[PDB]
Parts: C-alpha cells; structure tokens; sequence
C-alpha cells in the first residue's frame, strides 16, 4: 500500500541547433500526471491524468512558472558542466534531475530523494538524512561546496518532508479510483517447440497495476535465474502493465519447470505448472 | 561517454484477434542518450500518426518511451518496429510475433 | 506539486 511522488527532468544540449531541450514529467507511483516540454507550442505545464484536471488555474499557472524556472537553470547547468569537465561544443550532453518522496501504507513519510546525473552517470545526490550530499567525482564536489554554502539541503528537506507528502496524499485521494487500485496479474504460460528436442516456456503476467512484480522459473524447485530471459515490465497503454519470463528446456522435461508470480494484487503468490 | 542500447519490445495491448480493434505498441527502454528514432511499420511501410509517451527515465538514469497506434490485426498484415540509436550500427527491426 | 526554489550546478 506504499506510494511515491516523483518528478523527472531531462535537459539535452544541441550544439549549433538552438537552445537545449528540457522535458519534465511528474508521476504518482506508476501513473504519469503532468508534463512540460520546452519545445512545445503551449509553454504550459499540462495534465496527463484525468484526476489532476480538476486543479484550478492557480495550480497550473504556478506549476508552469516553477517548471519554466527549472528549464532555465538546467540550461545554465549544461554550460557550467562543460566548464567543469573542460568539454567542447562538438557534442551533445545531458543533465537529469529526479526528486520526490515515498510514504508507507499509512501515508506517513518514509524517505525523500533528490539526485542529479550528467551524461547518464550519478553526479550529486542528497543523502537519506536530507542534510548532506554524495558527490560522485571531483566536479560534483564543486557543486557540493556551493550547495552547502547556499543551504540547498535545508530547502529540499522542508519540501520533501512537508509539501511533497501533503500533495502526494491529496493526489492519492483525488485520484483514488486510479491510484489506490490494485489490478492482480492475469497469468498463463505458453509452450512452443524450437526444434525436435527443445521448447520455449514463457510465463506471462498481463493487465496488472502497480508495475512492481516478480516472475521466476524453477526447475525441481531450484531457481533458473541464469537461464531465464526476463523482459522489462512494459506498459499496455491503458494504465496496466505486462511482463514475461522465458526458459528454453529439453522436450520432455516441462513438468520439472514451474513459474512463480508475486504481486501485491494476488491474495497468495501463484505457482503455474505444466501438470 | 556512457551509451546504453535500447531494449525493444513490439506487442499488442490486448490479445490479438483478427478484425478486432487493438493497440500496437513499441516500447523502448534502457537507452542513453535520449536521442532515438522509433517507427512502427505495417508491411514494411512507416505508419503515420503514431503517438508517443513523454520522455522519462528509470532509477539507473536510462530512458524509456512507448510508441503506439490503434490498429486492427488481420491474418496477412505484418507489423514491426524500427529503431535507430547511436548504439546501433544500423536500424534494428523487431517483428510483432502474436504467438509468444 | 513541484518544488519552487531553484539552484544551479
């Protein structure tokens, strides 16, 4: 019954092709609810879930003002990081920021986070105490010194423990039909010969929410993790998720193999069998 | 610089039934940097008006996008997704296999 | 609701 609110920012430079493109998205759990795209015509924070549409004009104006301000700072950051790393303008670079808060089943604060990456690598992250920073290299130590002297952590901690949690709870209530639901996976296994002597066994989970799930194969009760092909959990497009796991086995041995599904929607974990 | 290859999956929203409207998805995940070309193909031709999700990323900083279109499967029509990215030396085509 | 203070790397 645990929940999260997260915001994700990506800014990408495009040398000699204009200013950087900035995209921001916001999620409650695995449900997107807002977006902003600096290239788009509207120049507005836009709704992406039905339950956020009821927020009033002060909300949309304020969310737009804040995200535009972040768009500009991440533009400046791409410049700053080229300076920190002595990089040229021959190539494109990427800054990412992610932040948000988690609450438990009882909706009380669990933990907060705020992390930044440059070119796909950790750059600087707020520690669990929300008071101190982890800087991944020497350039990020420069940022750490500046953020310590500017008391950035204190600002974030007040947001993460306060405002973040309060608005997460508001969204959970307003979007309760979507966000408080659990859709248990509909499960089955498929069998297809790959030759006269081997078969692919594929364990499916469909139509589930939230996206967290575990699918595993056992052979006589022993986990077959090195022999399993496990695909990334994927969106169906309707607010639910899908996932599969496959093993290739000698024909005749199917009854040794079982698939095991764990999900919060299931009253008990399922074991699927070939007998 | 870090580069991570897209993991490409092509699939329908619902179990396919010929003559019944559905959605064809191409989900690309796990990639870096974010610049990526994704097309859905019907009988080898690019499908126009394909929509996509807003750019987002996972705990490990790698990106994901869903490209999708409404479609009605038939016996004869072949569907695929074509993806290009800096990590791919040529565009990669994954065929929709409805019997997985 | 997003945070509203800004900072630079």
């Amino acid at each position: 019954g645990s929940h999260s609110m997260r915001y994700f920012f990506t800014s990408v430079s495009r040398p000699g092709r204009g200013e950087p493109r900035f995209i921001a998205v916001g999620y409650v759990d695995d449900t997107q609810f807002v977006r902003f795209d600096s290239d788009a015509a509207s120049q507005r924070m836009e709704p992406r879930a039905p339950w956020i549409e009821q927020e009033g004009p002060e909300y949309w104006d304020g969310e737009t003002r804040k995200v535009k301000a972040h768009s500009q700072t991440h533009r400046v950051d791409l410049g700053t990081l080229r300076g920190y790393y002595n990089q040229s303008e021959a190539g494109s670079h990427t800054v990412q920021r992610m932040y948000g808060c988690d609450v438990g089943s009882d909706w009380r604060f669990l933990r907060g986070y705020h992390q930044y990456a440059y070119d796909g690598k950790d750059y600087i992250a707020l520690k669990e105490d929300l008071r101190s920073w982890t800087a991944a290299d020497m350039a990020a130590q420069t940022t750490k010194h500046k953020w310590e002297a500017a008391h950035v952590a204190e600002q974030l901690r007040a947001y993460l423990e306060g405002t973040c949690v309060e608005w997460l709870r508001r969204y959970l209530e307003n979007g309760k039909e979507t966000l408080q639901r659990t859709d248990a996976p509909k499960t089955h296994m498929t069998h297809h010969a790959v030759s006269d002597h081997e078969a692919t066994l594929r364990c499916w989970a469909l139509s589930f929410y939230p996206a967290e799930i575990t699918l595993t194969w056992q052979r006589d009760g022993e986990d077959q993790t090195q022999d399993t092909e496990l695909v990334e959990t994927r969106p169906a497009g309707d607010g639910t998720f899908q996932k599969w796991a496959a093993v290739v086995v000698p024909s005749g041995q199917e009854q040794r193999y079982t698939c095991h599904v764990q999900h919060e929607g299931l009253p008990k974990p399922l074991t699927l069998r070939w007998e | 610089m870090i580069q991570r290859t897209p993991k490409i999956q092509v699939y329908s929203r619902h179990p396919a039934e010929n003559g019944k409207s559905n959605f064809l998805n191409c989900y690309v995940s796990g990639f870096h940097p974010s610049d990526i070309e994704v097309d859905l193909l019907k009988n080898g031709e690019r499908i126009e008006k394909v929509e996509h999700s807003d750019l987002s990323f996972s705990k490990d900083w790698s990106f994901y996008l869903l490209y999708y279109t409404e479609f009605t499967p038939t016996e004869k029509d072949e569907y695929a997704c074509r993806v290009n990215h800096v990590t791919l030396s040529q565009p990669k085509i994954v065929k929709w296999d409805r019997d997985m | 609701l997003g945070y509203g203070f800004v900072n630079y790397i």
